[PDB]
DNA sequence: ACGTGCT
DNA sequence: AGCTCGT
């Protein structure tokens, strides 16, 4: 996720 | 994550 | 027939 | 630790 907590996605 | 039909 | 991208 | 689709 995020970043943080990429995306999703990418 | 892959994009081979969707590309998410 | 395929896994992706930093805080 | 933290998630997501179909051409
Ligand atoms: C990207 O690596 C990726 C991996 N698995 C998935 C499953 C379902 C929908 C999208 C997905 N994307
Ligand atoms: C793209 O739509 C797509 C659909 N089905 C798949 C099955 C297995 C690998 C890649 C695929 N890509
Ligand atoms: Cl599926
Ligand atoms: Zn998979
Ligand atoms: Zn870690
Ligand atoms: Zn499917």
């Amino acid at each position: 996720t995020x970043p943080g907590v990429t995306x999703p996605g990418v | 994550x892959a994009x081979v039909x969707a590309x998410v």
